[PDB]
């Protein structure tokens, strides 16, 4: 299979067995000898995927790693699946579809057993179940489907590939394992990832959509039902019945390759609103947005040099950007980039996360799916899920750069260049990141706290609100009303606004808001600047930590203790934490922070400014009505008016479909004070403790070979960091869950 | 209220502005491509610059021209 | 006496001294090196080696200790010959490591026995037999 | 727990619904509702959007202790390296900063000790501790008056 | 300067533009104030001139 | 004085700055760069 | 030497950089020439200009956002305000010098001493009050300075 | 802020007293004393 690429793999470098299925620990030298005490478990889960401590060959480590990526694609694909079968053979999707607004989308039938049955609500149709919030139902809506025999088809063809993406795994790493050498074309990688998966992807799902969702979806909205909608497929089958809805189709693909584009404009449209039957974005703009970013994919993925001389040297970019501040530049950057792993996972894990929480944003504000802005718990949900993904994200992206920075920086190949220059002044680089961080809070969270003080003081006017010392984010506004002044003038041919956040009509579809503009006042300024506050201070634990892997002025030998390790004594007046991963440890509580505050503000404005009912006179009601201007400037206001007031619904819910969601409410309470236990105490104490335990089983002779130790230190405090994240997140998802599904 | 655009490209988008902008693309590959003559398969001798040095550089530098001729016909049809 | 050696070609950071060198102590490596060589400063980013004598100032001992270790643990022809001392801002210089010319890893003769208790760990006296004095039991 | 068990059993004494605390003290949600989450009603609203009663002091003494238990948790999750290598970089930062460079410390700042970081974060614990359920107590045993 | 500035109100109190109106004692003072504000900055500024 | 013309608070101040402050601050920076004792 | 960032004073082993917001020729003639820095003066002179900027402009965060901003003695409670911070501040000069130059006195400058920190702090105390009443002066008589600005007396 | 209780003219100035004078005098005591002979 070379067909005269740059192919070269190894046709049999590792035997296929079960005996090393029957040897816990042989990837690692030092747990190959047996266990003789019980840290030699807990190291096992720990260095399982740490493949670079279990061989030094680079090859051997990008073979694990591509075939562990083929395996982890079969498990999201099983996943996947799962979801399209219970979907199909266990959901309400078609009662659902055949009357949205009077029915709760349902999933995941309870076995009536032990009490638990109570768990099936009726959501409408003579339907009972848990009602479901990750919106599955609005994307399979929006994609066309009409009938469960297709989530069926759809979960046997995810089962299939899963089965494909398992055999290429094993192929890969057994059979024809592929070289260092083939891993290392990052120019060519870099072109089919953008033309191949990207652009491809998209012009694919376009047409998918011009052919499927579009003309099933305009049907669909205007009242057809489904089982009188025709096939998706008897619409390529009969040109005509595509002609009937867009007469554009009548000319055929004539005038695609003309450039006679302007034809098109039946089915490839610019409205930017929203749809008016249901709430979401217009399935023409988003065919066209897809068309769009598909040509742009491909045209990128010819950037890059490969096999024929033209393309661009990712190595000579880099090495051709340098200026006086900083100066060779980016060379080396090529070497990092391709003989380190960590580096690019760091990169990859820094902006996804980043990229999922921009989905987030902008997925609650321009509602892409059918029917998903009515449903307030749906939008909500999928809001914190990608918040969360995209905060682990970054974190992670924090821990790989120091990992990449003990194990494969390599001072003899970064001689002056930004990592190196970087090295030389992270002292103004984190110290200056110190202040800016003392500054933020200042300047935000003790603006809360001077209003909690003059409100409680009886001294209404001396405190910073709308109504006394006003913060009016006057920017904010500005850019607000320059998207709500686009349409017409700098954005001719665009219909509406790109979204109703920043202003124009309050979209409501049933009963129900689907998008009104939202308003800023002094309250989201001090939020915002709360909001920044902790995105500094997460980022500051994560950049000192990166940047003083190798050494600092404590401990100049820092890089030979490792990536993790506890401490180097309580000399020096003590160095506890000064590792990399105890400052992934700390970024991770500060990244709970960040987002749980972030995910507060967007529950709480959202149900106080946007979300609620409007009745037939124009004038809008909302969820808590409107408490957010007066209430969120002070602390006292999120306790009560936030937290007091909206678990009243996670509390009395029991005896209802929802007890299940106050009793995780509780649970995720004990798991955050178990985590407490953890978090505050040390090694010595429980070894101690486990050593009288022992003794007493040396008294009846029950006591073990391997030899019962107390949890290390740095896995006391990975121990602590999950548990305490689990129950901080399983209560406010709880919380969150039961409140927007209890506010109609 | 959309952008209007040409049917046929009869005289005018073609030749006079597709052809024109494949020939400015070649001069300007033929220019400042760095390896011109690098591609796995050879093109057939040289003949004029309708193409020389490589079909990879003729292909690139036909792809070049038809982005460049798709935007200057979509703007000189006023978008 | 006086130090010398050429200082590593380095383009400045601020990791580096503070007015704890002028104001309190410094201390100084020096090392001769088989060729232009690039290492790695304890205070962070690489520097280069000049071929021949090479001296080098630094903040704390255990930063020039961690150089040594470096020196002697990281290149090819390994640099062995280095030697830490104590810089005063009286400009006095006290010599250091290796303190009687021979690494602490090897016996060497000449060498005193200071902290070596004749007892066992589990030998100390009491506290309760050796309290209101200004003792451990580490320490009589 | 024992001043939980107490203060519900006699919130309930003293109204006379004794049913209550003895039908829902079985379950912990019980305690996380009929408790914690209804005796609240009155201290949360000392001062308000509207104005000020006579409980101002007391919620805001509760938000003190919360506060202060927090910042407790602080010194008590964090361990020392991590701070001592922060205070160096603001060491470096005050050396060499003009105007500021006329000044300079008469003690080498230096990161908390590790025991007496254990005795930092448990005393923000324990004032928080008291100080928030004294609020709780006094508020909502006076709102109610019993 | 005690000197200076005390027998300095006189000239713009007596004959000053504000001398005919309702601050004629405080126009006095502005003057002899931005005055001996000039007059420092001169003195100043010879001082730090003359003994480089 | 008056100003019916936009942002008339402008040379109320301005004027004071362009004939006081200014001529004083420039005349003084001369001063001392032309009495600079320095090398030549 | 195209690069505009290079070490302190030659010395790539001290804990600095010289860039152009730390040793710059702009920066060395203005911080250099600052009260603080300016050659020759004396501490009691350093410490005069420096405290009759700083009660110059101490006076305007408690004018306009002070408690008494909305009473009929708004400009009083600034000055009253910036008149007790100034001596707040003058007492945690004189103590700092107090502390820092117990023993015997270096010869450098006279700043940097017993004596001359106390001068500069009479210095601090003196230009700060004055600069704060100055500024108290003006805001109260706003309107004669306008009336002397606009040529209203002529 | 006033008091029908005698001599309500006390608190007046002993508030400022035992809040501003005393904490200022026993914390600039305590610092000298904190930083004696060097
Ligand atoms: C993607 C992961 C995933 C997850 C989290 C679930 C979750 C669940 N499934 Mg599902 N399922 C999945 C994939 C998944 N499934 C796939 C890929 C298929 C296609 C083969 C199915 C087909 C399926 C069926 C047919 C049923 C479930 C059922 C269930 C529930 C009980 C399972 C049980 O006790 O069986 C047994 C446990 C042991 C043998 C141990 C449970 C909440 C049951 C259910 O929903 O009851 C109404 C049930 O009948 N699932
Ligand atoms: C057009 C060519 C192409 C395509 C589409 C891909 C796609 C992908 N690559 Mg690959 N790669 C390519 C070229 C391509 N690559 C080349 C030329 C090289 C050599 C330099 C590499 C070397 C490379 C490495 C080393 C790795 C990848 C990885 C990945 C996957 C990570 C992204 C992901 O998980 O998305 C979403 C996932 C999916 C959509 C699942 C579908 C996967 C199927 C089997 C592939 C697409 C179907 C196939 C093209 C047939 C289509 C026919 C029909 C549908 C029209 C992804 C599916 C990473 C990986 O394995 O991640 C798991 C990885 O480790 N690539
Ligand atoms: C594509 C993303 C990615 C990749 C492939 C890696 C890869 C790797 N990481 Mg990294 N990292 C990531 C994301 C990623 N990480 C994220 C998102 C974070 C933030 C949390 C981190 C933070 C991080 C740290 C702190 C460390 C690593 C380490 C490692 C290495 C060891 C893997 C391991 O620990 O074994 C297997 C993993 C485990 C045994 C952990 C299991 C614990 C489970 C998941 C508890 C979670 C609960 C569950 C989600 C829900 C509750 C269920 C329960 C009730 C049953 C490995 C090469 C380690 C290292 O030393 O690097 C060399 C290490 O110390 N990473
Ligand atoms: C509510 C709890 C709490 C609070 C108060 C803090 C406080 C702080 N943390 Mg911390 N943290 C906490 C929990 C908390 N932490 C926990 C549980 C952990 C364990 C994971 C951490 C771990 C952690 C790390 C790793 C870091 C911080 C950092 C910081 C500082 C951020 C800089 C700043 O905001 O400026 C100052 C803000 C304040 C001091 C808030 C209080 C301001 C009040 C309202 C004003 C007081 C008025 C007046 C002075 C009172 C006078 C009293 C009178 C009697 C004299 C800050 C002082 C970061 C840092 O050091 O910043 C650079 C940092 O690196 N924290
Ligand atoms: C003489 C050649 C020429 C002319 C006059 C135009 C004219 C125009 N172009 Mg075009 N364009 C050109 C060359 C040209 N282009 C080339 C060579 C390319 C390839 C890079 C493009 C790619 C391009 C894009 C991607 C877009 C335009 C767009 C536009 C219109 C919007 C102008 C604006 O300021 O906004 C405008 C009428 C915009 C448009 O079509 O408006 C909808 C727009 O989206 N052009
Ligand atoms: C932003 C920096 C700054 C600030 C806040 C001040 C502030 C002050 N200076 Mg100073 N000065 C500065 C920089 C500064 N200076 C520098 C760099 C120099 C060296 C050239 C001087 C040299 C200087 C002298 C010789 C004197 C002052 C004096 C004063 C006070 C009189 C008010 C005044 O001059 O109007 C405000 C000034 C400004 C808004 C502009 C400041 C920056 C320019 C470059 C200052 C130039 C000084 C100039 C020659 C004197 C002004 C003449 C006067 C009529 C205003 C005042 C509080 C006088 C004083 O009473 O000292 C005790 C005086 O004698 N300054
Ligand atoms: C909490 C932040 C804060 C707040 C709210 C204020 C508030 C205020 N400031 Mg301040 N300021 C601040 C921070 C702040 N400041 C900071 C951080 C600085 C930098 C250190 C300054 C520096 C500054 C200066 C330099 C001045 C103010 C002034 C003012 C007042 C102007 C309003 C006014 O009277 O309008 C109307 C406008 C006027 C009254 C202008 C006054 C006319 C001037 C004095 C004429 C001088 C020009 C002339 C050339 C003088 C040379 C004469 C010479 C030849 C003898 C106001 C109350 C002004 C003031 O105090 O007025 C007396 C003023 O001079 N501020
Ligand atoms: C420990 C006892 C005690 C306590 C906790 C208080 C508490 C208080 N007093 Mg009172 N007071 C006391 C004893 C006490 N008093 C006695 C014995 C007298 C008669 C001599 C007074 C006469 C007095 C007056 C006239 C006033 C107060 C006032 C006040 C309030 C403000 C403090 C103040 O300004 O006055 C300061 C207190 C004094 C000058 C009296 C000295 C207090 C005793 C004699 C010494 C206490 C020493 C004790 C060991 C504490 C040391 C600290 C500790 C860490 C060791 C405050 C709530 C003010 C008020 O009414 O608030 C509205 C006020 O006007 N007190
Ligand atoms: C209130 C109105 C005033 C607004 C003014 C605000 C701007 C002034 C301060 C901005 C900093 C300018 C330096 C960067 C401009 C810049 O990068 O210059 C360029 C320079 C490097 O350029 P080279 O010439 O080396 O380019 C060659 C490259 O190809 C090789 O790297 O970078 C540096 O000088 C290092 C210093 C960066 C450290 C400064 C970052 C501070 C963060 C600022 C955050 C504030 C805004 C954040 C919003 C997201
Ligand atoms: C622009 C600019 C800048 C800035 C600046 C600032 C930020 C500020 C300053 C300002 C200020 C801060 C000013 C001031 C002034 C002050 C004064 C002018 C004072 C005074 C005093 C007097 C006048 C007197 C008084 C008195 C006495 C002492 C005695 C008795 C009483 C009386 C009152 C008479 C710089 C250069 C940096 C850079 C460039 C640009
Ligand atoms: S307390 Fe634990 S982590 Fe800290 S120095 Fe001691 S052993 Fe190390
Ligand atoms: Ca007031
Ligand atoms: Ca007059
Ligand atoms: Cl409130």
């Amino acid at each position: 299979r070379e067909a005269k690429a740059k192919v070269s793999v190894d046709n049999n470098p590792v035997p296929t067995s079960f005996e090393k299925w029957g040897k816990p620990g042989h990837f690692d030298r030092t747990l190959a000898r047996g266990p003789k005490t019980t840290t030699w478990i807990w190291n096992l889960h720990a260095n399982a995927h740490d493949f670079d401590s279990q061989t030094s060959d680079l090859e051997d480590v990008s073979r694990k790693i591509f075939s562990a990526h083929f395996g982890h694609l079969a498990v999201v694909f099983v996943w996947l699946s799962g979801m399209y079968f219970h979907g199909a053979k266990f959901s309400n999707y078609e009662g659902w579809l055949a009357d949205p607004t009077h029915i709760k989308p349902s999933a995941q039938v309870v076995w009536p057993i032990v009490g638990q049955g109570i768990l099936n609500g009726d959501v409408g149709g003579g339907f009972h179940g848990i009602q479901i919030t990750s919106g599955l139902f609005y994307l399979w809506r929006a994609s066309g489907f009409t009938d469960s025999y297709q989530l069926y088809c759809t979960a046997i063809g995810g089962l299939v590939m899963a089965a494909l993406m398992l055999f290429a795994g094993w192929f890969h790493y057994h059979v024809k394992a592929p070289k260092l050498e083939w891993f290392q074309n990052v120019e060519s990688m870099m072109n089919h990832h953008l033309a191949g998966l990207l652009g491809l992807g998209s012009l694919g799902w376009a047409g998918h959509q011009i052919h499927v969702s579009m003309p099933i979806n305009k049907l669909l909205d205007a009242g057809v039902a489904p089982k009188d909608i025709p096939l998706p497929h008897e619409f390529i089958l009969e040109p005509s019945k595509m002609a009937e809805l867009y007469p554009s189709f009548a000319q055929g693909l004539t005038p695609f390759f003309t450039l006679n584009w302007g034809v098109y404009s039946d089915f490839l449209t610019f409205k930017g609103g929203l749809n008016p039957v249901t709430g979401g974005l217009w399935l023409s703009d988003t065919a066209h947005h897809h068309l769009a970013i598909a040509v742009l994919f491909i045209i990128a993925g010819h950037m890059y040099r490969t096999n024929w001389g033209i393309g661009h040297s990712m190595k000579e970019i880099l090495e051709a950007h340098k200026g006086p501040f900083t100066g060779e530049g980016h060379k080396g950057l090529y070497e990092i980039l391709t003989t380190s792993w960590h580096a690019q996972l760091a990169i990859n894990l820094a902006l996804l996360g980043s990229l999922t929480i921009i989905v987030a944003q902008h997925m609650y504000a321009m509602p892409p799916y059918p029917y998903q802005a009515i449903d307030y718990a749906t939008q909500l949900s999928l809001f914190t899920h990608h918040m969360w993904i995209g905060g682990f994200l970054i974190v992670g992206a924090g821990a790989h750069g120091a990992i990449f920075m003990v194990r494969d920086y390599d001072p003899a190949k970064n001689v002056n260049n930004l990592l190196d220059r970087m090295l030389r002044h992270r002292d103004a680089i984190i110290s200056h990141l110190n202040w800016v961080c003392i500054f933020l809070g200042f300047h935000s969270f003790g603006l809360y706290i001077h209003n909690d003080t003059m409100r409680a003081l009886g001294r209404p006017q001396d405190m910073f609100s709308d109504t006394a010392i006003q913060l009016q984010p006057i920017f904010a506004q500005w850019v607000q009303h320059l998207h709500t002044l686009a349409p017409g003038a700098t954005a001719p041919n665009a219909l509406a606004t790109a979204s109703y956040a920043f202003g124009g009509e309050t979209i409501a579809v049933a009963g129900k808001v689907a998008m009104m503009p939202i308003t800023l006042g002094t309250a989201d300024f001090m939020v915002h600047h709360i909001h920044a506050f902790t995105i500094h201070v997460t980022a500051l634990i994560l950049l000192k930590g990166v940047l003083y892997a190798r050494s600092s002025r404590l401990v100049p030998d820092k890089a030979n203790l490792g990536f993790r390790f506890p401490c180097d004594g309580p000399g020096r007046g003590g160095t506890c934490q000064v590792s990399g991963w105890d400052h992934v440890f700390l970024g991770l509580f500060w990244m709970y922070n960040s987002l749980s505050i972030v995910i507060f503000h967007f529950s709480w404005k959202m149900q106080s400014d946007v979300w609620g009912t409007v009745s037939p006179d124009g004038s809008v009601t909302h969820v808590t009505l409107g408490n957010f201007a007066q209430s969120a400037i002070t602390i006292n206001g999120w306790l009560r008016d936030f937290l007091w007031a909206q678990a009243a619904n996670v509390i009395n819910s029991y005896g209802s479909a929802l007890s299940a969601y106050g009793i995780m409410f509780l649970a995720g309470h004990f798991v955050f004070a178990f985590s407490l236990m953890f978090l505050f105490s040390g090694r010595g104490y429980w070894q101690e403790l486990i050593e009288s335990i022992v003794w007493a089983h040396n008294k009846l002779n029950v006591a073990p070979a391997i030899q019962p130790r107390a949890l290390s230190i740095i896995q006391g405090r990975a121990v602590g960091v999950a548990h305490y994240l689990l129950g901080g997140i399983v209560t406010t998802w709880a919380f969150f869950l039961a409140r927007s599904l209890s506010i109609g | 209220a959309q952008a209007s655009p040409t049917t046929a490209g009869w005289s005018l988008s073609v030749g006079i502005i597709m052809c024109l902008c494949n020939v400015f693309a070649f001069v300007i590959g033929y220019f400042a491509i760095q390896k011109t003559g690098k591609g796995k398969d050879l093109a057939l001798p040289q003949l004029a610059s309708k193409k020389t040095f490589g079909l990879p550089e003729l292909l690139a530098t036909m792809s070049f021209g038809h982005i460049l001729g798709a935007g200057m016909v979509l703007g000189l049809a006023s978008s | 006496t006086e130090l010398s050696g050429q200082p590593p070609k380095f383009g400045g950071s601020t990791g580096g001294l503070l007015s704890k060198a002028n104001r309190e102590e410094k201390y100084a490596i020096t090392w001769t090196s088989a060729s232009e060589q690039v290492f790695e400063m304890p205070t962070g980013g690489a520097a280069i080696m000049n071929e021949g004598e090479n001296l080098l100032y630094l903040a704390r001992k255990e930063q020039c200790l961690a150089l040594g270790t470096q020196l002697r643990t990281k290149f090819k022809p390994k640099i062995q010959d280095y030697k830490i001392y104590r810089v005063y801002p009286s400009g006095e210089v006290q010599y250091l490591h290796p303190a009687d010319g021979v690494f602490p890893e090897k016996v060497n003769e000449g060498r005193e026995a200071q902290g070596t208790k004749t007892r066992r760990i589990g030998q100390n006296p009491e506290p309760v037999t050796i309290k209101f004095s200004g003792k451990a039991p580490y320490e009589v | 727990w024992l001043t939980f068990y107490w203060h519900w059993k006699h919130l309930g004494v003293w109204s006379g619904n004794v049913a209550q605390f003895n039908e829902n003290s079985t379950y912990l949600m019980g305690w996380f509702r009929d408790y914690l989450w209804a005796n609240s009603a009155q201290l949360i609203n000392g001062y308000n959007p509207y104005g000020v009663n006579n409980l101002s002091v007391w919620a805001w003494m509760f938000l003190f202790g919360h506060l202060v238990w927090a910042t407790g948790f602080m010194f008590l999750i964090s361990w020392r390296g991590y701070w001592q290598e922060l205070i160096e970089t603001i060491v470096w930062a005050h050396e060499r900063t003009p105007l500021a460079n006329l000044v300079r410390w008469k003690d080498k700042p230096v990161a908390l000790s590790i025991v007496q970081a254990r005795l930092v974060g448990l005393a923000h614990f324990t004032v928080g501790y008291v100080l928030t359920y004294a609020a709780f107590l006094i508020a909502s045993t006076a709102g109610k008056f019993g | 300067g005690m000197a200076h500035g005390y027998f300095l109100i006189g000239p713009w109190t007596l004959l000053g533009p504000l001398r005919d109106s309702e601050y004629q004692y405080i126009g006095g003072l502005i003057g002899a104030l931005a005055l001996i504000l000039v007059a420092t900055a001169a003195l100043s500024s010879y001082g730090l001139v003359t003994f480089q | 004085m008056d100003g019916s013309y936009a942002a008339s608070y402008l040379p109320w101040i301005l004027i004071p700055m362009v004939g006081w402050l200014f001529p004083a601050v420039t005349m003084g920076l001369l001063f001392i760069h032309i009495e600079s004792e320095g090398e030549g | 030497s195209n690069q505009v960032v290079q070490a302190y004073n030659g010395d790539p082993f001290v804990g600095h950089l010289s860039t152009p917001i730390s040793d710059s020729a702009f920066t060395r003639t203005f911080i250099g020439n600052l009260p603080a820095y300016r050659k020759g003066l004396s501490p009691i002179l350093r410490g005069l200009e420096v405290g009759m900027a700083h009660g110059y402009f101490l006076i305007g965060p408690w004018t306009l956002l002070g408690p008494l901003r909305d009473s009929e003695y708004q400009y009083i409670g600034g000055l009253i305000g910036a008149l007790a911070l100034i001596l707040v501040a003058t007492a945690a000069l004189s103590s700092y010098g107090l502390v820092t130059f117990q023993g015997e006195q270096g010869s450098g400058d006279t700043l940097q001493t017993a004596d001359g920190w106390s001068q500069f702090a009479a210095g601090f105390f003196v230009g700060g009050m004055g600069g704060a009443f100055v500024a108290y002066f003006l805001l109260e008589n706003l309107s004669v300075v306008d009336g002397i600005f606009r040529g209203l007396f002529n």
